């Protein structure tokens, strides 16, 4: 679905569109790991 | 009721660039999300 989508991005991009909800157990491990993939990314970048 | 407005575009856009701290109000359409995506990868390019 587009919210997951909408989800991802505003986390890798640090947007803040959309209002995704990962109410999923196992979801919620992935989202978090995914954040901080992330965080990582633009640490290195900077 | 209040689906946007011309002052309000600036003060989010304003909020993002600034490490996106301050409280904003998201937009209702779709294709103003693009727009809004890319100015906040703009922004986190500028800022670092």
């Amino acid at each position: 679905l587009s919210s997951a989508m909408w989800f991802s991005w505003g986390v890798l991009l640090n947007s803040g569109i959309g209002e995704g909800a990962p109410r999923s157990f196992s979801a919620r491990i992935l989202g978090m790991v995914w954040a901080g993939f992330a965080m990582i990314i633009v640490a290195s970048y900077t | 009721g209040p689906s946007f407005t011309i002052g309000k575009a600036i003060w989010l856009l304003w909020g993002l660039v600034f490490n996106n701290s301050v409280p904003v109000q998201n937009p209702k359409g779709t294709t103003s999300k693009i727009m809004v995506s890319v100015w906040a990868f703009f922004a986190v390019i500028f800022l670092a």
